[PDB]
């Protein structure tokens, strides 16, 4: 036997990297969960490395900051590495998140990789909102004012909570330093959850875009998607070459480089652009109690694909209806996020709401109809 | 070198019949008293030596040690202190 | 002896609560017995004790 | 809202630090430097820059010691434990026009004029916004528009009054090098000086990025190639089946 | 090293904390607040400790606020930017003697006398060893010792020469409940006193302490019941063989 | 087929907490494992809490643990609780290897958790070591410079090492804030070697007091060994409480109660107890490199138990001649710590040097003569 079978340690890595059985026909949507791996490790390297010359506490945290641009050698490069890769790693989060949903991932026998991946979701979005604190610029400030009072909404003891998230009675230097110590952890946390998430996926294996069994036709891990990982892995490393050494400011906000200032209100105060659909979503809903629990139930209705979608196949390859609503429902949801970063006028109101009726319906009536007529067409069509 | 229960790489198991009670029907203290001096003495007593030479030994080497140490700190022991540096 | 158990024991929901129940009373009841105890072995030496004359 | 609200949009001007592979010019940032030291530096501070962060940019190390050491800086307190100064140094920080906040606003008929070491980055807008604004204010305010006391009209700054009022005329100061200097041209060095002072690394990381977009295109070249070849067999398989 | 080296060890005084169940004496505690006040504070700092530490210790939240308001304090500046001082408040830290080290040198022969709130645990000995080099200064020398200029001979003090002087003689302070203020009474007073600014969670944690322990022991007990109970079949266990 | 079984999650935990085969005979001192993973959850729980209070920049990191101490609402617990864990870290350590040498755990076929574990050990040393440089007090501070300096011993680059790891030319802001940031790191590796020597263990099973096989006796986990791990948690909790409530400074050493402070040296520089052996071993040796090379091989030599142990029996239950050259082993390792602490004077140098040199010559002289001795005693014996 070849030791990397016979020893215990060497065969749980060679489970997953080397002779792990996958399906010959997975498309370039399959790299994205090895993006966000390497979105992961550059998160770890980094952080780690911006923690040994930031400072948490709130007189020194922003001035801590200029000083990683100005003085530690190539500090610029591993703070702005660190700041463009959370916005990759939203963009690969949603495109995985896009292919498993069109792809029918979620159904069985995969309910279990999918619903710990919806907690994966919620701890990048948690573990990014404190990391953006950590500047204490104004937009680090403003937006954790108002996050953090969105818990004000609890009924009879929200208030007390959010006295207890701050350590004060406004967001301040307990909130600072407390963030730090969570934003550090909070990353480890993930990195466990998604190893749960692929130790629950290697019992039914990777799906495949024809949705069909890939038991017949198996191809090892490596070196046949090592190879094709690489090619994306370059793909990313262009992109992120061209934020980070070219343009390391797009993706953020100007007031994000003034010293928070409790006094000064920012003329708008908006999150970061990876959380503004479920801002809109919010927005959209008048009462502050609603606007939470709609915002919420935005990601956790995601657990609830398994149920409504009604279709005996797996995955929109061969389903032209399903396919036109998914576009629809794509769209939506950049509308929904170009509509979070829009002033509270007329005529985004009312935008915002139909958007959010039509997030909420594509859960709730349109997919359990499409799927339900699709099977019958498909049994009537083919008789 | 171990299976899992129903395999755990036993050799044959044959002609042994073993025998237990419930939790519920026994006595959990039974016989406790003189298991805690009877029996803790006799364990004692056959291991009481592994014990007391080593550490009867080193106990004795460390206070020959400090106590010459102290002595040579002393006015006493200045000269011996001189050929010791 | 079988009423008590077939009211407090034989339900695990049952056991649960009662414990849980009892945790609390002896929470409370524990916190008061020290604080006296506490007090009395320690008589005149605090704050308490002294701050009458200020 | 209003566009008066937002604030016109500056132009794009073609800055020599546009451009993948262009640096700043180091000619313009010194003439910027003497801008903000004769004219920006009597409202606003520029506390992130060290005398230090000048040499091998626009100052020789002498150049940079000599205004170090034309300023006196708090020492250490002497052996009776009294304050004492000392003469400036490479290490030391350019020192602001003010002691405080108060005595910023006091001056400023309340306003406060911003730290200017981030200015280039806090703004949409960057070099552009400053320099839009610097040249921006018209001889009069546009009919209609009532400005508050000790608000000055520009466009480009949102709602349209701001408390700093015009300071680049023609000729406010004299370049070392002899380039003229029109309201335009300090307005073009001084936007170029403070987006260096906001990003002191730009020059050094569009070097960098140029090493890594080669290197990396032509890894990725090769992963294709790679990636090919060790795929051909599968992509080349081809079955026969006999129905058994 | 030579014992001088070392200083002498203090004698274990039987302290009224001492003891598992025992709290500091709040009376004693007072009377040592005092006379850290009035003797001590002339040359070391208590810097840790705020004017709100003492409420519900040795003194009324009136009491305290009396000592806060009658000193100055640095405020923020008024609108012209100029420095202002206000009087003190419960959430002020109880004031040093001198600015600075340079000054604290330049008053006490070049010995820097240490802040004292954390002295009681930054001492092998503790309140013991406060007690004792307090207490500790012999009228004459022991024969033979040379002193340094500016130092005082203690046996306590490793090497023996001190620079802080023997300052506590009888009825320097007049205590304010009518205790003789000797020199050992002194002594006694602001040890417990500056043990009690080292560490003030004391008197609490002794107590969660002994909450601690009861449940503990009360678990570590059912722990074995329970232990015992469950593997009773294991042990119990008895076998026959019949050989194959 | 049971749940627990069947969920490939549920069962991974079934495999090692509640189904996991044990040997029917494990004695007490098999409990240190468990005492180890409190140890480790503590220091997190703690250590992570703290780091929501403490700020790692050298001008405010003694001070922000006087305020942990005075100010945070059971900041004294947490920083006592947190410190004297660690020494108890130490204690249930060496325990847990002290069984593991005179049980023959490193033998055949447990050579690789054993491996394993002598890399806990040494990421157990790190972390230790830089968790109490971050308190920036008097032995913080000295301890940090002349253990940092024995690097200096490297050949060649030894000198440039050092000042890469201060980030600096001596101990000062870029080395706490490095340690910080290191020392937040270290225990979740140190979680994961833990858990990779338990899977390592996992194919032979524990080992049991009288080395024979228990493949013929096994035993559940749970809840039998669930509720023999109880009895001494709550043993430990005692032992915790009569430190952290009624001594909690007796461990630690009152100069770290002084603001770190280069110019004044204070009067001894020793380790924390649980390294005084080692630094014991380091004085013996009179070169620089020598002491350096002497120190790290008197932990990396436990590595070469399996081959220099060459009896055909495990462990010393049965070995009369064995069990007397272990308990002069401990001993000698117990005056090599009391000897770490004296000042370098005579007769504690040579004893020193005698010391160490029997602690060597153990691994490479006694053990493989009496173990080869004792074999023909067996045999001849049984004749
Ligand atoms: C961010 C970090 C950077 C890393 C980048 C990774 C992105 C790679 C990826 O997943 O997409 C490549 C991916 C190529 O992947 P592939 O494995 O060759 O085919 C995947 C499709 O299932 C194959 O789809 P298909 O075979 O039906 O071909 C459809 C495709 C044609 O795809 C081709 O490449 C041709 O063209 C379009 O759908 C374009 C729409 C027309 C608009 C006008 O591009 C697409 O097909 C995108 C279509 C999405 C709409
Ligand atoms: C924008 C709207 C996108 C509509 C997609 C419709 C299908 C299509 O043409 O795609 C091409 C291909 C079609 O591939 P296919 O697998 O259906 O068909 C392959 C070819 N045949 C049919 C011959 C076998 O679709 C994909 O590859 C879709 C992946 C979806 C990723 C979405 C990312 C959005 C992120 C938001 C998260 C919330
Ligand atoms: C101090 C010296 C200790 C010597 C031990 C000798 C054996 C003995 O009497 O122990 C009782 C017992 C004897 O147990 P046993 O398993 O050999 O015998 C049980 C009874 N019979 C023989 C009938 C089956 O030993 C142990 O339980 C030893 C565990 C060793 C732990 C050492 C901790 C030291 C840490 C330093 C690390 C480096
Ligand atoms: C963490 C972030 C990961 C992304 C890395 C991209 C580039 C970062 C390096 C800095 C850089 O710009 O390097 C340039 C060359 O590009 C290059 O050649 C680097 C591009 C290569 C990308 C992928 C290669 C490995 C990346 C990660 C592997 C980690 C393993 C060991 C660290 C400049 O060159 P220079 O002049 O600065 O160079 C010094 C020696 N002349
Ligand atoms: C982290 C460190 C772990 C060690 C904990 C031991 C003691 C800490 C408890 C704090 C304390 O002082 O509690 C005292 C009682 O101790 C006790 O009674 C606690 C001892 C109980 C032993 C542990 C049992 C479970 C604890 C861990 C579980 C935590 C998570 C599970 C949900 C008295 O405090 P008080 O009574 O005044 O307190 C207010 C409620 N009246
Ligand atoms: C004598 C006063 C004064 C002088 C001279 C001065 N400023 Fe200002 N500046 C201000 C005040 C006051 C503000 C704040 C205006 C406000 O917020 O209403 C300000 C604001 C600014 C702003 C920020 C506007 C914004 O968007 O918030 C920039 C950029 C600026 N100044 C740059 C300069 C430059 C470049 C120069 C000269 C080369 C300069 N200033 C000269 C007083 C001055
Ligand atoms: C007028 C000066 C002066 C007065 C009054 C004074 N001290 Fe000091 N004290 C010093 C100086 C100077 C040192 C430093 C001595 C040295 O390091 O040689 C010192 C050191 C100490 C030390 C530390 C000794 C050591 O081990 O390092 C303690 C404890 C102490 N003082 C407590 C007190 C207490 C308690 C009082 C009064 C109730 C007091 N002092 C009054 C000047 C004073
Ligand atoms: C999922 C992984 C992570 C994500 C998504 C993430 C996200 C972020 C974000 C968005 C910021 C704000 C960046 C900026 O605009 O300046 C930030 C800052 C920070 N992060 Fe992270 N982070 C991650 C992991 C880590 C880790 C593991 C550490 C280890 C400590 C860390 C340390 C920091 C520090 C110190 C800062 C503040 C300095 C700065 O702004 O650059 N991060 N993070
Ligand atoms: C840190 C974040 C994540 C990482 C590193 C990660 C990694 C991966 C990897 C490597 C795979 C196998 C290869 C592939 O299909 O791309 C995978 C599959 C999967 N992931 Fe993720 N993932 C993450 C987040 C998520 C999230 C947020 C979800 C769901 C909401 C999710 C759900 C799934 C599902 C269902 C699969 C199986 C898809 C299939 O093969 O059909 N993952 N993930
Ligand atoms: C194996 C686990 C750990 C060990 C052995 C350990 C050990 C230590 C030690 C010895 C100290 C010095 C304590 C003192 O005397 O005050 C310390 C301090 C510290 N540790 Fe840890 N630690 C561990 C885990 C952690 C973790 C996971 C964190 C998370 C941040 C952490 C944060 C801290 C902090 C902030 C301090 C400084 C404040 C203080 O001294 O109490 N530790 N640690
Ligand atoms: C964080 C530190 C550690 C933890 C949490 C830990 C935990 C455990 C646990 C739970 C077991 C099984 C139960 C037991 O025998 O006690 C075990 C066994 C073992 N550990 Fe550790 N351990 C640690 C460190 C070490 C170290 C430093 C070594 C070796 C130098 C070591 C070597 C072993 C060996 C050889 C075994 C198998 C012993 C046997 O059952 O015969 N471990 N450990
Ligand atoms: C929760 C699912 C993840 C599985 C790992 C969880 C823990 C786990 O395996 O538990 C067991 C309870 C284990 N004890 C034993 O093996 C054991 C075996 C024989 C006898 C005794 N006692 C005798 O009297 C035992 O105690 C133990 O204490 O090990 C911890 C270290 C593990 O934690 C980790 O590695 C993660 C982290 C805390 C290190
Ligand atoms: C960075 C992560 C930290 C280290 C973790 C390493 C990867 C995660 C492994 C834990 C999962 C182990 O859980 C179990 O392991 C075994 C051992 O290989 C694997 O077993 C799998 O491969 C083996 C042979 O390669 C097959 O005989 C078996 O049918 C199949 O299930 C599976 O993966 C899983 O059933």
């Amino acid at each position: 036997m070849a030791l990397r079978k016979k020893n215990s340690l060497l065969n749980m890595a060679n489970s997953y990297v080397l002779d792990s059985p996958q399906p010959s026909n997975l498309n370039y949507f399959w790299n994205f969960g090895s993006l966000l791996a390497l979105c992961l490790v550059i998160q770890l390297a980094t952080g780690i490395t911006l923690a040994m010359h930031y400072t948490s506490h709130a007189s020194l945290a922003f001035d801590s900051v200029e000083h990683i641009m100005r003085d530690v050698n190539f500090g610029w490069f591993i703070r702005y590495a660190h700041a463009n890769t959370a916005s990759f790693f939203f963009i690969c989060i949603y495109a995985h998140m896009g292919r498993n949903i069109y792809y029918g991932s979620y159904k069985t026998p995969r309910v279990l990789p999918w619903s710990i991946g919806v907690i994966i979701f919620l701890l990048l979005i948690i573990t990014a909102f404190m990391g953006y604190v950590l500047v204490f610029g104004q937009m680090s400030l403003w937006g954790a004012t108002v996050i953090c009072n969105l818990v004000s909404a609890i009924p009879w003891l929200g208030e007390d909570i959010v006295h207890f998230l701050w350590g004060g009675f406004s967001v301040g230097n307990p909130t600072l330093q407390r963030f730090f110590a969570l934003h550090y952890l909070m990353p480890f946390v993930l990195a466990v959850f998604a190893l749960l998430h692929l130790i629950a996926l290697h019992t039914a294996g990777s799906s495949n875009p024809l949705g069909i069994t890939s038991n017949v036709d198996k191809l090892s891990m490596h070196p046949y998607y090592s190879f094709k990982d690489l090619i994306t892995v370059f793909a990313f490393l262009l992109m992120f070459t061209l934020f980070v050494f070219f343009s390391p400011d797009k993706l953020g906000h100007p007031d994000n480089y003034i010293p928070a200032n409790p006094m000064v209100t920012p003329a708008s105060i908006v999150p970061e652009w990876y959380l503004l659909p479920f801002y809109a979503i919010l927005r959209a809903i008048p009462d502050k109690l609603g606007g939470v629990i709609a915002m919420v139930a935005a990601i956790l209705i995601l657990l609830i694909l398994p149920i409504v979608d009604r279709s005996i196949i797996r995955g929109n390859a061969f389903k032209p209806i399903s396919k036109l609503l998914f576009g629809f429902f794509i769209c939506n949801f950049l509308l929904l996020g170009v509509l979070g970063q829009v002033h509270i006028e007329p005529p985004f109101i009312v935008l915002g709401q139909i958007c959010t009726i039509f997030y909420f319906s594509y859960f709730l009536i349109l997919l359990p109809m499409v799927s339900t007529i699709e099977n019958i067409f498909f049994y009537i069509g083919s008789l | 070198y171990m299976g899992w229960w129903g395999h755990m790489g036993s050799p044959p198991q044959k002609g042994i019949a073993g025998y237990t009670i419930s939790p519920f029907a026994a006595r959990p203290f039974a016989g406790v008293v003189h298991a805690a001096i009877f029996n803790t003495f006799r364990r004692t007593k056959n291991q009481a030596l592994f014990v007391i030479l080593p550490v009867s030994f080193f106990y004795y080497v460390w206070t020959q040690a400090s106590e010459k140490n102290e002595w040579l700190y002393t006015k006493a022991g200045r000269h011996e202190l001189a050929k010791a540096l | 002896a079988t009423t008590f158990y077939n009211v407090f024991v034989k339900r695990n929901s049952a056991f649960v609560a009662t414990i849980l129940a009892s945790a609390f009373v002896f929470d409370m009841t524990f916190e008061t017995a020290i604080d006296n105890f506490w007090d009395r072995i320690n008589a005149g030496k605090q704050w308490k004790d002294i701050r009458h004359k200020y | 809202m209003t566009a008066a609200e937002h604030g016109l949009h500056p132009a794009e001007y073609p800055w020599p630090q546009n451009g993948m592979l262009s640096t700043f010019d180091h000619a313009s940032l010194r003439r910027g430097y003497q801008v903000y030291k004769e004219v920006c530096a009597a409202c606003h501070s520029l506390d992130r820059i060290a005398w230090r962060n000048l040499v091998g940019v626009t100052h020789t190390t002498d150049e940079a010691k000599a205004f170090a050491e034309e300023l006196e800086y708090d020492d250490e307190p002497d052996d009776e434990g009294n304050p004492r100064k000392r003469p400036g140094k490479l290490a030391d920080y350019i020192p602001g026009p003010y002691p405080n906040e108060q005595a910023a606003r006091a001056a400023n008929q309340g306003a406060l004029p911003p730290d200017l070491s981030l200015i280039a980055k806090a703004r949409h807008g960057g070099a552009d916004y400053i320099f839009a604004l610097l040249t921006g204010y018209p001889d009069e305010p546009p009919a209609g528009v009532v400005l508050a006391p000790g608000m000055n009209y520009n466009p480009y700054f949102p709602g349209g009054g701001i408390g700093m009022a015009r300071t680049l005329f023609d000729g406010v100061v004299e370049y070392e090098d002899g380039t003229p200097a029109t309201t335009s041209q300090m307005a073009k060095d001084v936007a170029a000086f403070l987006t260096w002072a906001a990003e002191p690394e730009h020059d050094e990381r569009k070097k960098l990025g140029l090493k890594a977009i080669i290197v990396i295109s032509a890894m990725l070249g090769l992963s294709v190639y790679i990636k090919k070849f060790k795929w051909s067999p599968i992509k080349n398989r081809k079955f026969i089946y006999n129905p058994p």
